[PDB]
């Protein structure tokens, strides 16, 4: 009770030697005492420097986009919530990370390492072993994406030499370095779903906004109090998502054993308003599209449909139809070659049937800027196309610049609709992008960008249906798009009429594409966009003009199609359908048909269903709707 | 979430019975007499001069018909509760259960309760029920591991705890260990060891046996043992978390530097109109050295804000009350190399805060010519590279036109 | 020389409402103060960031070789 300087005072030294004693110890405790404290102090200062069902996320710098938009889509459902998640960095953790980590919602479901997956002693700290699984993600703000690309199929490598039971999800940059990963359970190659996506937006318009809100996990609930009429129906089918069912467990489809693909389509949709896009069979792995009218459904078949709600999960509806308790469609069903691109760019690049050159292109054919021995043309003016050109301004020319040439010249793509496809480059090509486009009619490269106006004058923008801009150019993070804004919000200006399609890092600068300052609506947007950000919704970009439109799209959508894989294994597989990125046999394409002054008799949209289903057996996805918004 | 509702309800017994405990002390009266439940209780007095304790007020405390056997009760269920989750979850290891210091203080707490149903003339004997509350705590500290009801706020919570344990452990033991000698209440215990732990050590009741003696020794061990792990974990808490009025405005940068800002500073507070003003700086770099040492001038103090963010993250909008804001100023960076990306990022500023903020005034500097268009909507734009030359040029015709100009925009009373 | 933890004794109180308000008093002071000391440590962790005849020396760099 001394020496804790309590002192009662019940015993007390009632001598001067004892009262001495107490003195001078109580002295040398004070000065020997500190002693070891100081020691311990300086061993303090340099030493400093859970449940089951986890997965592990490899990243080489995690920031806080990346991080939340996986959080959003990964605990998006009521399965993954008792999983936490591991982060694998060998970065130190980011100042903007570190405060959202210190929420209490994530406090407890995200622990973040120091470490590689290169060093087993790091997978051992992340208990990859024990995973449920690995989302291997490439870095896209590096500069070298082929060293990203190394390092990636490195990661994946460690992880599936320490653990072969783990499944892997990789994010590969380039198509050339995909085979390297081809053991991996899912695999998103960037570069192939960004220029399949920005070739079919030239198709199809807005299919990447189509795309976009079917991989994100949504209860349609966005623009529920809209007084906007359009923002509540855009809200409202925003919900759809992909899901499978077997056919005989399904109620939306059982009624249909032995009938057409196509009738139950059509019914299907008639009566529940689900969309009956694809089936897998139980003999094959491949998934078809739109298998058509000659297939006839039975009770094993997987059954591929559109929806707001899961059938199970739309159990409410069944009780609801409880609640209540035009050709009819059958129950029973220079010119150009046609061939294969033959100098293939990369390994996995599925071979589509194109429309072809009669014979090679020379190289100097192919050029737009100089005349050559065939022609003087100098410009798209002097080559006087018959159709709108369709101009590509990108950086250089590679496998993905591939990837956008051929969903346009695929064989199913009318002959005569053909655009010219004009590529204003940065750098001049190499001799192998050259050799895998000179089979390909009417595409043609040039020297420029979309911020020389010469340059795109020359191109032939007079005369351009699209111009896609897929330029690339922060330690402010938001600040990497700042340059592709701005150089495209100046051809909007300059050219109100022209389409521009562009592609930014971070959908938060999806709202400065084409920028109205002294505009009400589009202001007013901000404050639906609050709201929806407000009520914890994912898509709140959702509502912005140019994604609607889909002239944005941004690539972190391919990250939520890569985390939405590790409940929908046939995500991946059914977008690659869509894009025509992977080509199976008897797999069908996504088309769009144009709805005139002669198709209005057809009042509604399940007549249309009924009139395709009953002519052409094609099954419509949707509808891309425009309306007069006097600016 | 039946798994939490168990520990709950655990939680709810394990604090039950050390209030049962309590009553049982309030109601136990040992001047009445002291004995092994009936026949024989014996009356006692304590003697300072004889240096022997009697054991009997120590050993036995009287205990009502229903006390025991609801304690009892209590005890069951707990200890089938505990058991159930042991036996419910292995997890790999049978062994290493009772090493892990809450086992003990479980079974001792609670089969003498047991035992006592067999030997009748033992239900008065004395079993330490206010242990149990530490295992309570240890059931809390089970609980906030799944649900909040902040993050070191359940560390401090637990401190509280532990100082609870340390307090009510005290308190019972002083007052039981000097039922035998002073006849201690439980409001004079509960007093000495408040007294104790914050180390005044008044003396006006100190424990006269030896066996109180010993109990205060160990409870101040264990006090200087116990507390300094929980305030190490509050240490550690506390360095990882580690890393106003009406009518402001806003400065959006990219980077402050001290002749930037009092360059604002003194022309803006030159005006007594705008004296009531603070100003908000959101810059994305880290405060600068020397705009500190301002900024700490008890002048500038309550005056400047300083944010790190962005204009272009709504929510550091937010922070820095961009909607409320009687002005927004955004200046374009002279220092960085790359003009055309400085404009761009201007550019971009001036969007976000229109796109945030409609109805706020936009001051913005442009650097380049080509630029100024695309900012053409805020209310207010001065392009340097004009203005430049225009007054290098006329300086040429008129000779320090640049020199008029300058005097004239700055405020000044004429006092030179 | 209690809020001290000096605590003499010489003057204790000697009735229970004066035992309990000495309590209390314990307790709200060590919850009152920290509040006030780690507002001080805030304020003095971010302040933290002669004679006749000298000479100036004024450097760039200033290297252990040079002084
Ligand atoms: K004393
Ligand atoms: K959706
Ligand atoms: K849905
Ligand atoms: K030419
Ligand atoms: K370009
Ligand atoms: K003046
Ligand atoms: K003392
Ligand atoms: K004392
Ligand atoms: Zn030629």
């Amino acid at each position: 009770v001394t020496f804790s300087t309590v002192g009662y005072g019940d015993v007390t030294p009632k001598i001067w030697p004892s009262q001495l004693l107490v003195v001078i110890m109580i002295c040398v405790a004070l000065v020997v005492l500190p002693l070891q404290f100081e020691e311990l102090v300086y061993l303090w200062m340099e030493r400093q420097k859970q449940t089951e069902k986890h997965v592990v996320l490899c990243v080489s710098s995690l920031k806080i986009d990346l991080l939340m938009d996986f959080l959003n889509e990964f605990y998006a459902h009521p399965r993954l919530q008792d999983y936490y998640v591991v982060i694998l960095c060998p970065t130190e953790m980011d100042v903007q990370v570190r405060r959202v980590l210190q929420i209490p919602l994530w406090s407890q479901r995200v622990i973040y390492l120091q470490g590689s997956a290169l060093k087993d002693q790091d997978l051992m700290r992340a208990k990859m072993d024990n995973g449920e699984a690995c989302f291997i993600l490439s870095s896209r703000n590096e500069v070298d994406r082929t060293a990203a690309d190394h390092q990636t199929i490195l990661r994946a490598w460690a992880v599936k030499d320490f653990a072969p039971n783990c499944p892997l999800y990789v994010q590969i940059l380039k198509p050339e370095n995909k085979f390297h990963v081809k053991f991996a359970d899912h695999v998103v190659c960037e570069e192939e779903c960004k220029y399949a996506m920005l070739a079919l937006n030239c198709i199809c318009p807005a299919t990447s906004t189509l795309i976009t809100l079917l991989v994100h996990t949504s209860r349609g609930q966005e623009g529920q109090e809209s007084p906007e009429q359009w923002q509540r129906m855009y809200g409202r089918c925003s919900g759809n998502e992909v899901y499978h069912i077997r056919m005989g467990d399904s109620k939306f489809f059982r009624e249909y054993e032995g009938k057409s693909f196509t009738y139950a389509a059509f019914h299907a949709h008639k009566k529940y308003g689900v969309c009956l896009i694809g089936l897998k069979r139980e003999d094959n792995k491949s998934i078809l599209l739109n298998p058509g009218p000659r297939h006839i459904l039975a009770a094993s078949d997987t059954c591929f449909y559109i929806n707001i709600t899961k059938e199970e999960n739309s159990a409410f509806i069944f009780k609801q139809e409880e609640k209540r308790k035009i050709a009819p469609v059958l129950e029973l069903a220079v010119e150009y070659v046609k061939g294969y691109p033959p100098n293939s760019p990369y390994i996995g690049s599925s071979p589509t049937l194109c429309h072809l050159l009669p014979v090679k292109a020379p190289f100097c054919c192919l050029r737009l800027d100089k005349g050559c021995k065939h022609n003087s043309y100098e410009d798209a003016k002097a080559y006087g196309f018959k159709n709108k050109l369709i101009i590509v301004s990108a950086e250089t020319a590679g496998n993905g610049l591939y990837n956008f040439i051929v969903p346009l010249r695929a064989y199913y793509r009318s002959r005569k609709e053909l655009n010219p496809i004009v590529l204003l480059l940065d750098n001049k090509p190499d001799h192998h992008f050259l050799e895998a486009i000179c089979c390909f009619p009417m595409v043609y490269y040039m020297e420029g960008s979309v911020d020389n106006l010469d340059s795109l004058l020359q191109c032939g923008i007079i005369y351009a249906d699209n111009l896609v801009v897929v330029d690339k150019e922060a330690e402010e993070d938001y600040m990497a798009d700042a340059k592709t804004i701005v150089n495209v919000q100046t051809m909007f200006r300059l050219f109100p009429s022209l389409s521009i399609t562009t592609e930014l890092t971070h959908p938060s600068n999806m709202r400065f594409m084409q920028f109205r300052a002294k505009d009400s609506y589009s202001l007013a947007l901000s404050k639906l966009e609050k709201r929806e950000r407000e009520n914890g919704s994912n898509l709140a970009f959702m509502f912005r003009l140019p994604f609607a439109a889909g002239r944005v799209f941004s690539i972190s959508m391919l990250d939520t199609l890569l985390y939405q894989s590790f409940v929908k294994d046939y995500m991946i597989t059914i977008t690659r359908l869509l894009l025509g990125l992977d080509t199976t046999p008897g797999s069908g394409y996504l088309c769009a048909m144009k709805i005139t002054e002669g198709d209005l008799w057809i009042r509604t949209y399940g007549r249309l269903f009924q009139k395709l289903c009953s002519s052409s057996a094609e099954i419509p996805i949707g509808i891309y709707r425009t309306e007069s918004h006097v600016f | 979430r039946s798994s939490l509702r168990i520990r709950l309800f655990n939680f709810s017994l394990k604090l039950l019975t050390c209030l049962l405990y309590i009553v049982r002390v309030l109601l136990d009266d040992p001047a009445l007499g002291i004995g092994c439940w009936g026949c024989p209780k014996q009356n006692y007095s304590f003697n300072d001069s004889s240096s022997e304790i009697n054991w009997a007020p120590i050993l036995w405390v009287e205990r009502k018909m229903t006390l025991w056997a609801i304690q009892v009760i209590v005890a069951i269920i707990s200890f089938l509760e505990t058991m159930l989750l042991i036996y419910l979850s292995y997890k790999g290891n049978i062994w290493e259960q009772i090493f892990r210091v809450s086992f003990v203080l479980e079974m001792i707490n609670t089969l003498p309760f047991i035992i006592t149903i067999f030997w009748p003339p033992l239900r008065n004997l004395f079993i330490p029920v206010f242990l149990n509350c530490w295992l309570a705590k240890h059931a809390l500290e089970n609980m906030i591991n799944d649900f909040h009801r902040s993050a070191m706020f359940n560390q401090v919570l637990i401190l509280f705890c532990t100082l609870l344990c340390l307090v009510f452990t005290g308190t019972c033991g002083i007052q039981h260990l000097e039922r035998a000698g002073e006849n201690l209440s439980l409001l004079t215990s509960f007093y000495f060891c408040i007294v104790t732990f914050s180390t005044v050590g008044y003396g006006d009741v100190t424990p006269k046996i030896w066996p109180s003696q010993l109990l205060v020794v160990i409870m101040i061990c264990v006090a200087l043992v116990v507390l300094p792990l929980q305030f190490e974990e509050l240490v550690y808490l506390w360095m990882e978390r580690q890393k106003q009025t009406e009518k402001h405005v806003v400065l959006c940068v990219s980077s402050l530097k001290i002749d930037l800002l009092m360059d604002f500073l003194n022309e803006f507070y030159a005006h007594p109109r705008l004296q009531d003003y603070y100003v908000v700086i959101l810059c994305p770099t880290e405060m600068d050295v020397q705009v500190r040492r301002v900024l700490q001038i008890p002048l500038w103090s309550q005056r400047v804000i300083y944010l790190q963010g962005s204009a272009l993250k709504d929510q550091d909008l937010m922070r820095a009350k961009m909607d409320n804001g009687e002005a927004c100023f955004i200046l374009s960076s002279r220092n960085e190399v790359d003009r055309t990306a400085a404009d761009h990022q201007t550019i971009l500023r001036a969007w976000a805060v229109k796109d945030f903020a409609p109805n706020c005034p936009l001051y913005v500097q442009i650097l380049k010519p080509e630029n100024k268009f695309h900012v053409k909507f805020a209310d207010h734009v001065v392009c340097e590279e004009e203005c430049k030359y225009a007054m290098l040029a006329l300086n040429c015709i008129c000779p320090a036109t640049s020199t008029l100009i300058t005097l004239l925009v700055h405020t000044s009373r004429g006092q030179e």
